[PDB]
């Protein structure tokens, strides 16, 4: 046994996995077999939820978030969001865990039974950390990787049979991508739209076309800076910004993953388009959207006139004015007026809601879908019973979207605690002081005194 | 108001530079061990 | 070589006896229908 | 050390696992046995699901009265028929 | 469902999900092996 | 107090005839309610329209009459306003638009009586929480 | 009577799977009879 | 919503109140408003404060 | 119900068994 | 404001007094031989 | 009044704070 | 057809099984590891024949 | 009289001399059994 | 002098696994039975009878609802001795009365009282200063003012806090509905003692955890550390010169640095402490009288402290029927105060 104990590591059991940090054969099995537990779970999650599945009901109610991921893909989906195929979830599940056993038996190969250091026995393989051009190059490797699946998901938008888009015309469906963004004005126009209410930056994607090109884009730009970073090595200002080693890696890495968890939590909370409400359900949004419509097509019904209508703080009932004159839902839902879904928008004009759309064009399918929306709010407890906090158990639901969002925000945080710790770790390892002050060279004791 | 907006915004990415730049500058070497860290 | 019934033996069995008994109910009682 | 026998000894021991083993779930099987009889709702004077009330009845059986509570829970139990 | 002739795996199916967490807890059994040297 | 043959009986028309449910036939009826109904009707009440609810007596003054098996299961299959005047499939759950409304097409015609009788039941049990609202909660 | 026959490992890895049945059939209790809302 | 002292807070009851729920998440700096006293109306004290703040 | 216990018995004893075997053996812990 | 008018007067005192009790003693502290 | 008092007591606050800080006594190590 | 995969297939989980026991604890044994690494040589041609057994008859039974 | 209630009270007293004084019995017994050593 | 009382002494004092002294005679019992009945009743008792609730395993209750529940109103402030004139012996009656909720506050108290002699005794073989003790006043000072003192003040045990977790938040709920209890300074002070002390805790341990020094060559560095060793472990001249510049003052006198740490959380629960018994007397914090006079007079003055108002007022009328089943309250649909929709 090489390194696994504390007197030859110097890490003990609780941090025991740095003592791989310099086993890179070791340290490959470790990765290996943990991609090995990532795909197991992709598997045997949808598996799960495709017995534990009942086709007529909504996917939202019932659990799921992964089925609801192969579906946004057009696989086994038809008008509607209707399932008319389970077989392709099937196929997913199977195919991750069988693929799952692959992985873990390199892992453990490369774990327990494999060559403990690569370098002697591959010069390809093999890496020393601080070996800033070897990293750019597997860096660079990955990159390709991450392109070529980028393309793969343009290449089932554009060529095998489509995307599911809730937008189609007269309804959503699964439907082929012929005209994908390529114009880089709209693309990077995006990434340069705020953050805040009714912007939203990248969340604020809202039609398929922009989705495919956009991955288009990413795809070149992957596979480019892969090739680049084979290619190169790092420039000065880089080799001086920049802690190299290990620990630092992983720091950034922590980082990054930390933000994009952050960002996917907007995401599923906020947008209906690559995240479609018939398979995630409503947004909060969309459902405080459509208890305003729901309401106003039933007093309506009942003779009300919705326009005219001042509710009690003397802001309209039913209908009023945002801050730039939008006609929009009243009530506390005004606070949603940036809220956009295709079940609401045939009633919208150039100036927001339209009187006479609505006095006159709402369908049964618009009362029912906003039915179904205000009632299956993004709200519930912990052990899953459905509505406010204060609502009796009957019904056994909480949203899709809740589960997602709020997963990704205790990960994602974590791992800014992580990306934290880590990186401050790594400063203090490459300039020395990671295990303490030297006692008879105390930098502070040769500062002067501060007053 | 324009004025204030161009002010605020020419502040921001002022002190923001400062910032990147601050950090940009050998921030690895500016310790009171090892500073060859490049 | 050791001793077995100490003070600290007696204060062990006055939480685990009651603690194994009650836990032995709890499971009981979690297949009770009304 | 305070003289006492290690607890890692101990319970690393045949002889406990051999006392333990007959102990421990013997005393689990009695507790379970104490609910699944009915005994404990006995003891403790749990309504049992059918008991907390009458067949009509919608009042919950709340004491009134400090001296006589003793009596008032007794109708109240003799209430259920 | 699964399709019904896979309808006999459907209990063992039920389980699957929870493995890689018995794969954290495998760590620890290790780990307890070596007397967390 | 129990769920005896008593309280499980409750009106099957409006010509004084009775069924009496089983305790599985009941069950079966809250599950199914759950399933079909509640996201809407949960305690009894209506959240996409609460001046209507499931309460007894209010069924009893809709027209045609839905204070019984029958009744319920009519308009299970063919709902109406509360006056019968306009038929409303085509915005709540009915066989007639299992089509639209999926959770439907599974639905059988026990499934529909026992649904009607957790209807029915319910009220018998929680008094004026079945559609009394948060007030009552 | 020795101590060390039965290794502590194995008394740990037990009992630590004993308490996740139990607590883990109070959850399942959680969602079934008493308690269930049902 | 009067937060202010002078306006008649004390120390317990005085706040800066949030932003309108008629902005919503709308980005609402200084600018973006007609005026100061729309400004004021609006609650843009309290998005400038806390943005600053977890800034800082 | 009892095929589910009997499954995640076989499994959730797999792990143990691994180290047990490997330890009476005296391998590579 | 329909406050209560001696609120001033035992805030006032409530500062003044012990603050300066403290002063007093800070200051026949510092005076005293190094 | 109110108001006087109490920004008044904040000011003292924040000038204590001014003089904990810039005109501590020194710490010294003996 | 329903024989051969309801089988393959219960032979697939209970060679998967064997596998997942058998290889770390071959990995890490000292001794028998001649015989050992042929038996991990085949079970595992033989996993990957039942998959692609249960795999194909799949169609004649769904 | 002796109410019911003063009965109790007295029950109660005996009930509290009871296990203090089989308390201090046993430990007085215990402490003289298992003697500290000395000198 | 060698009779008996230093004999039993001597055995009293041995020093075994679990330290017994003067002290256990009081602690072990009294605790052993406030925890022993706690379990019991949230395992089997109901509180039916005495709140209208369930609050056992055995009726379906989980580890969050469960509790041993105050007496019934109609109890008052009775012992309710297992003997006592309530239940006159019987034991089952007894615990359907509520009799475990003062079996547990009354022995729970004098186990308390044990818990803190026994740090004076300890401290005194040990030959140590008593500021466990002391400080072990805060605790004990915060369990009589609120469990037993409120109550005392109240009409009943029954207003007291029911020992279970949830039942624990509804004393919390009722006291701001009640008491606008957030609003009283004893229990702001209260607050920062406890974030405070939380505050130091966390940052002392972590300052000491960045400043040591490097006593070993493990990259783990709790084992680069002795017990008996004379030096310390961390440097508190790099601590105080960083929060110094971090934060503008630091700590320079480690005594004085863990005093504080002392002082801080235990001013905090005494100050609460008191505040909780001006609340026994209802003598509340609840309104600013200016701001009253104001906003009654003038219907456009709101602040958060009306609004706060608002919500108090709705929790009273929409808890209290239930919460005070005793009162007979019934509150006709029109009466429960609402705003719009809700
Ligand atoms: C290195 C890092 C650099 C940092 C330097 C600082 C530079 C400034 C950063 C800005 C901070 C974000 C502020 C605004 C947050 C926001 O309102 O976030 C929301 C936005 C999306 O907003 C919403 O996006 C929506 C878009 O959907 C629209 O389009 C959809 C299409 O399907 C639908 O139609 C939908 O109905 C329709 O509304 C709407 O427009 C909303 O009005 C709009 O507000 O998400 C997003 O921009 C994406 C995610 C943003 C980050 C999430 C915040 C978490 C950060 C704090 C973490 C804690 C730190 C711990 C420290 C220890
Ligand atoms: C995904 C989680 C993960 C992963 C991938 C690793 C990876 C690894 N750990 Mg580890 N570790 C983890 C979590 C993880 N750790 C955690 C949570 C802890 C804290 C409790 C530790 C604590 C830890 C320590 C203290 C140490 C390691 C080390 C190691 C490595 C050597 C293992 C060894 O030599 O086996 C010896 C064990 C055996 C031979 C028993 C069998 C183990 C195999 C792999 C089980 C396989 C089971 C699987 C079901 C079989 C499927 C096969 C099938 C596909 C055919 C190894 C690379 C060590 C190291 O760094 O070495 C230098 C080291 O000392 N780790
Ligand atoms: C990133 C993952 C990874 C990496 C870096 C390595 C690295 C290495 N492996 Mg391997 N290994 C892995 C995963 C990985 N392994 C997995 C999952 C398994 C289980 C099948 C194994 C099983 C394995 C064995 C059994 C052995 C190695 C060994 C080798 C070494 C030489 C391999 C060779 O010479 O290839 C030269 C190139 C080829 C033979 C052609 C490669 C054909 C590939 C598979 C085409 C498909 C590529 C495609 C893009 C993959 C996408 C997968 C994605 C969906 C996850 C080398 C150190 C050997 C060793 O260490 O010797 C002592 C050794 O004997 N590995
Ligand atoms: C800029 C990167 C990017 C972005 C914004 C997206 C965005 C989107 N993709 Mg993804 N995708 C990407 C890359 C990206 N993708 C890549 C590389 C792959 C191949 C592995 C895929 C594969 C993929 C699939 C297969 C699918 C999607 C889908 C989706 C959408 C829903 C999933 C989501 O919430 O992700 C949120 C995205 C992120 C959290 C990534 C944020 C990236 C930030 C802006 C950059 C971070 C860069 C890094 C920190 C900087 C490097 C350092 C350098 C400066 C030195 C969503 C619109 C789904 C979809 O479109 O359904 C129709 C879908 O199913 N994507
Ligand atoms: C995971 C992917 C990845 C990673 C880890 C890297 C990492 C590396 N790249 Mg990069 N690179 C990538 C993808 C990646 N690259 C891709 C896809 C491309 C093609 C577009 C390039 C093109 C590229 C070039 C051309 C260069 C690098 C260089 C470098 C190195 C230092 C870069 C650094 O300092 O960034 C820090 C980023 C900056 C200093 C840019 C300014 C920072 C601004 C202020 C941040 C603004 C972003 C903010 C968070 C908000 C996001 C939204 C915004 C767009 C509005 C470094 C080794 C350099 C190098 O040394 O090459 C060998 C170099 O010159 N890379
Ligand atoms: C890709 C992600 C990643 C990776 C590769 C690492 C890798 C590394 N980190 Mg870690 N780290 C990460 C994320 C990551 N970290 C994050 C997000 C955090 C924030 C909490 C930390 C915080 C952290 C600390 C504080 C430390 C490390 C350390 C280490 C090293 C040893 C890890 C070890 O052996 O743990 C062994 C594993 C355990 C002891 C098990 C941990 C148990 C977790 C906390 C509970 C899991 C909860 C689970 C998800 C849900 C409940 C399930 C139930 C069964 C319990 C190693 C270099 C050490 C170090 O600094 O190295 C130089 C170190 O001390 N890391
Ligand atoms: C991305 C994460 C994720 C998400 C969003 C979901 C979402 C969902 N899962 Mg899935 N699940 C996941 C991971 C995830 N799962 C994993 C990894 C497993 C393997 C064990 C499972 C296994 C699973 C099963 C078996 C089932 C679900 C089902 C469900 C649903 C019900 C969840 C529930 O009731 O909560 C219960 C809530 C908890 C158990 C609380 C979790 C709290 C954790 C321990 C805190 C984590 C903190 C942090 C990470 C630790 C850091 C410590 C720090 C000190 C560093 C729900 C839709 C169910 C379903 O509805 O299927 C149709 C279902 O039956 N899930
Ligand atoms: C390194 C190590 C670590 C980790 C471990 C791992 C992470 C490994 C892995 C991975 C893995 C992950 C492995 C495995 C498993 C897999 C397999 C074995 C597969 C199989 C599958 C099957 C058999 C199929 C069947 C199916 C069909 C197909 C249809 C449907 C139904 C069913 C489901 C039946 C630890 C912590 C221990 C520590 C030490 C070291
Ligand atoms: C898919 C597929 C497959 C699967 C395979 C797998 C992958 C398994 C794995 C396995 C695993 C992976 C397991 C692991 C284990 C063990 C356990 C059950 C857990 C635990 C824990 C413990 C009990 C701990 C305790 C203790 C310690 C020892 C120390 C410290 C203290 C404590 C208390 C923590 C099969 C064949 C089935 C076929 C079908 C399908
Ligand atoms: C697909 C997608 C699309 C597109 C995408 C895009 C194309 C994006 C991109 C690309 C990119 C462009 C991204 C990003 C950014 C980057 C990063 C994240 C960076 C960072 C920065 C830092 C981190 C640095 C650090 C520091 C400095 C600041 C100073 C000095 C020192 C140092 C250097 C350390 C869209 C949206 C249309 C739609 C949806 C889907
Ligand atoms: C009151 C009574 C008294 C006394 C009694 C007693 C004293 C009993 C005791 C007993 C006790 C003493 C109880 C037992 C116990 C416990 C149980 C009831 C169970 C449990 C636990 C657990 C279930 C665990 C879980 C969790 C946590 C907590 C920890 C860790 C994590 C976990 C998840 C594992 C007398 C008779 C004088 C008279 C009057 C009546
Ligand atoms: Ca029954
Ligand atoms: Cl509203
Ligand atoms: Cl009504
Ligand atoms: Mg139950």
């Amino acid at each position: 046994a090489t390194n696994r104990d504390q007197e030859s590591s110097g890490f003990a059991w609780w941090a025991g996995n740095a003592r791989l940090i310099n086993l890179s054969g070791k340290l490959l099995g470790a990765h290996v077999a943990h991609a090995g537990l990532i795909v197991f779970w992709a598997g045997a999650m949808t598996l799960f939820e495709l017995a534990h599945f009942i086709p007529e009901k909504p996917m939202y109610e019932q659990g799921l978030i992964l089925i609801p991921h192969i579906a946004t893909l057009g696989w086994g989906v038809g008008p509607g969001g209707e399932v008319v195929d389970t077989f392709p979830f099937f196929v997913v599940g199977v195919v991750h865990l069988i693929s799952s056993a692959v992985l873990g038996f390199g892992g453990v190969y490369h774990a327990i039974r494999g060559p403990e250091t690569l370098e002697e026995y591959s010069s390809f393989f093999g890496y020393d950390w601080k070996d800033k051009n070897k990293m750019t190059t597997i860096l660079g490797f990955h990159l390709i990787v991450l392109g070529i699946g980028a393309l793969l998901l343009v290449a089932k938008a554009m060529f095998f049979g489509g995307l599911y888009d809730t937008w189609a015309p007269g309804g959503g469906d699964v439907r082929v991508i012929t005209n994908p963004t390529l114009d880089p004005r709209v693309i990077f126009g995006y990434l340069l739209k705020s953050p805040f209410g009714g912007e939203g930056w990248i969340v604020s994607v809202n039609n398929l076309e922009d989705v495919v090109g956009g991955h288009i884009w990413i795809g070149l730009i992957c596979i480019a800076g892969g090739i680049w970073h084979i290619l190169t090595t790092p420039f000065g200002w880089a080799r001086r910004a920049f802690i190299w080693s290990g620990e630092a890696y992983l720091s950034y890495s922590l980082g990054a993953l930390s933000m994009m968890g952050f960002i996917a939590t907007c995401f599923v909370w906020f947008n209906n388009t690559v995240y479609p409400s018939e398979f995630y359900g409503p947004t909060g949004p969309e459902a405080s959207q459509a208890q305003a419509m729901t309401f106003l097509i039933r007093d309506q019904k009942l003779g009300a006139n919705v326009g005219s209508a001042q509710g009690p703080t003397g802001l309209g009932k039913y209908l009023m004015r945002s801050p730039t004159g939008e006609i929009i839902f009243g009530g506390e839902t005004m606070r949603f007026w940036d809220f956009r879904g295709p079940w609401l928008e045939p009633l919208r004009g150039p100036n927001g809601l339209d009187l006479n759309k609505i006095k006159n064009d709402i369908q049964p399918w618009q009362e029912r879908r906003a039915a179904e929306y205000m009632t299956h709010a993004p709200l519930g407890s912990l052990n899953s019973v459905g509505g406010v906090a204060t609502e009796i158990n009957s019904v056994n639901f909480v949203s899709p979207r809740s589960w997602l969002a709020t997963s990704h925000f205790v990960l994602a945080f974590f791992f800014l605690v992580g990306h934290l710790w880590h990186a401050g770790r790594a400063r203090a390892a490459a300039a020395g002081f990671e295990k303490g002050i030297d006692r008879e060279s105390e930098p502070v004791l040769s500062m002067p005194s501060l007053d | 108001m324009e004025t204030l907006k161009i002010t605020v915004y020419i502040v921001v990415t002022f002190f923001v530079l400062l910032f990147v730049f601050g950090f940009l500058s050998g921030d690895p070497a500016r310790n009171p061990k090892r500073k060859d860290l490049e | 070589s050791y001793p077995i019934f100490t003070v600290r033996w007696v204060a062990v069995h006055t939480l685990a006896v009651p603690t194994i008994f009650f836990l032995g109910a709890i499971a009981a009682m979690q297949f009770i229908q009304r | 050390t305070t003289g006492e026998r290690p607890f890692s000894d101990i319970i690393t021991s045949v002889r406990y696992w051999v006392i333990h083993s007959i102990t421990i779930p013997a005393l689990f099987i009695a507790g379970w046995l104490f609910v699944s009889t009915g005994l404990a709702y006995d003891v403790f004077g749990t309504p049992r699901p059918d008991s907390y009330y009458a067949q009509e009845q919608r009042s919950i059986p709340l004491v009134t009265d400090r001296f006589e509570a003793k009596q008032q829970v007794e109708t109240f139990l003799e209430q259920l028929k | 469902k699964l399709p019904e002739a896979y309808a006999i795996f459907d209990p063992l199916v039920d389980v699957l999900p929870v493995i890689p967490v018995l794969f954290l807890a495998l760590a620890f059994v290790w780990q307890a092996a070596v007397g967390f040297r | 107090a129990e769920l005896t043959p008593e309280v499980l009986t409750v009106p099957l028309n409006s010509e004084g005839k009775t069924i009496t449910l089983t305790e599985k036939q009941y069950l079966e009826g809250k599950r199914l309610f759950q399933y079909a109904c509640a996201s809407c009707h949960v305690g009894g009440i209506t959240k996409t329209n609460p001046s209507l609810d499931l309460r007894t007596e209010t069924l009893a003054l809709a027209t045609p009459p839905r204070d019984n098996i029958e009744g319920l299961v009519d308009y299970m299959k063919n709902p109406t306003t509360y006056d019968g005047e306009q038929e409303i499939a085509e915005v709540h759950p009915s066989l007639r638009s299992a089509d639209i409304f999926p959770k439907m097409r599974n639905l059988t015609e026990k499934d529909l009586v026992a649904i009607a009788g957790h209807i029915l039941v319910e009220p018998k049990i929680l008094g004026d929480k079945w559609g009394g609202g948060k007030v009552y909660y | 009577s020795e101590g060390g026959r039965i290794p502590l490992w194995i008394v740990a890895t037990v009992a630590g799977m004993g308490v996740i049945v139990i607590v883990g059939l109070f959850f399942y209790g959680a969602y079934a009879g008493l308690g269930s809302s049902l | 919503v009067s937060g202010s002292l002078l306006y008649g807070n004390n120390i317990i009851t005085g706040a800066v109140v949030p932003s309108s729920n008629a902005i919503g998440l709308h980005f609402y700096p200084i600018w973006e408003a007609a005026s100061l006293d729309e400004w004021l109306y609006n609650g843009g004290p309290y998005q400038l404060i806390i943005f600053h703040f977890l800034l800082g | 119900v009892i095929a589910q216990l009997t499954m995640i018995a076989m499994i959730g004893i797999a792990g143990p068994m691994i180290i047990f075997l490997l330890a009476v053996r005296r391998g590579n812990l | 404001m329909e406050v209560n008018q001696l609120g001033l007067i035992a805030t006032a005192l409530f500062v003044l007094v012990p603050s300066v009790f403290l002063i007093i003693l800070y200051v026949q502290t510092e005076s005293q031989q190094k | 009044m109110e108001t006087i008092t109490y920004v008044f007591i904040f000011a003292c606050i924040i000038a204590l704070f001014f003089f904990a800080i810039f005109f501590r006594e020194p710490p010294r190590i003996t | 057809m329903t024989i051969l995969f309801q089988l393959a297939l219960a032979a697939l989980v209970i060679l998967s099984f064997v596998m997942v026991i058998g290889v770390p604890v071959a990995y890490a044994s000292p001794q028998d590891w001649d015989r050992s690494k042929q038996l991990i040589f085949l079970g595992s041609g033989l996993w990957i024949a039942l998959v692609l057994v249960v795999g194909v008859l799949n169609f004649f039974v769904v | 009289t002796i109410t019911p209630s003063l009965k109790g009270f007295f029950i109660g007293l005996l009930s509290g001399a009871v296990v203090l004084g089989l308390t201090f019995a046993v430990l007085i017994a215990i402490s003289q059994i298992d003697k500290v050593q000395r000198s | 002098e060698r009779g008996w009382f230093d004999i039993l002494d001597d055995w009293l004092k041995r020093d075994r696994f679990v330290f017994v002294g003067w002290s256990g005679i009081l602690l072990f019992p009294c605790a052993y039975l406030a925890l022993g009945g706690w379990l019991t009743g949230t395992t089997f008792v109901t509180s039916w009878y005495t709140h209208g609730l369930a609050s056992s395993y055995l009726e379906g209750c989980n580890f969050l609802t469960v509790a041993v529940s105050t007496p019934a109103n109609s109890m008052g402030h009775s012992l309710l001795l297992l003997w006592g004139p309530e239940a006159q012996g019987d034991f089952t009656r007894w615990c359907q009365l509520g009799g475990l909720w003062t079996f547990i506050a009354l022995h729970g108290a004098f186990g308390l009282i044990g818990f803190m002699l026994r740090q004076f005794e300890i401290a005194r073989l040990v030959g140590v200063r008593p500021y466990n003790a002391i400080a072990f006043s805060a605790p004990i000072a915060v369990f009589v003012s609120v469990f037993l003192i409120y109550p005392l003040g109240q009409s009943s045990w029954f207003f007291a806090p029911s020992f279970g977790v949830a039942a624990i938040f509804r004393f919390l709920l009722f006291f701001q509905g009640f008491h606008n209890w957030t609003l009283n300074p004893f229990h702001m002070m209260g607050v920062a003692g406890v974030l405070g002390g939380a505050l130091l805790c966390a940052i002392h341990g972590a300052t000491v955890e960045n400043t040591l020094f490097q006593d070993g060559e493990g990259a783990s560095t709790f084992r680069a550390f002795n017990p008996t060793q004379a030096e310390e472990t961390y440097s508190m001249v790099t601590a105080n010169r960083f929060w110094s510049q971090i934060f503008g003052i630091a700590f320079s006198n480690k005594r004085w640095l863990h005093f504080f740490m002392l002082f801080v959380p235990v001013t905090g629960l005494w100050m609460s402490a008191i505040g909780v018994v001006g609340l026994a007397l209802n003598l509340r914090s609840y309104d600013f009288i200016s701001q009253e006079i104001r906003a009654a007079e003038d219907p456009e003055f709101e602040t958060f402290y009306t609004k706060n108002l608002l919500l108090n007022e709705g929790i009273r009328a929409w808890m209290a029927p239930q919460d005070q089943p005793h009162e007979n309250f019934v509150f006709p649909e029109e009466v429960l105060p609402r705003g719009n929709a809700l």
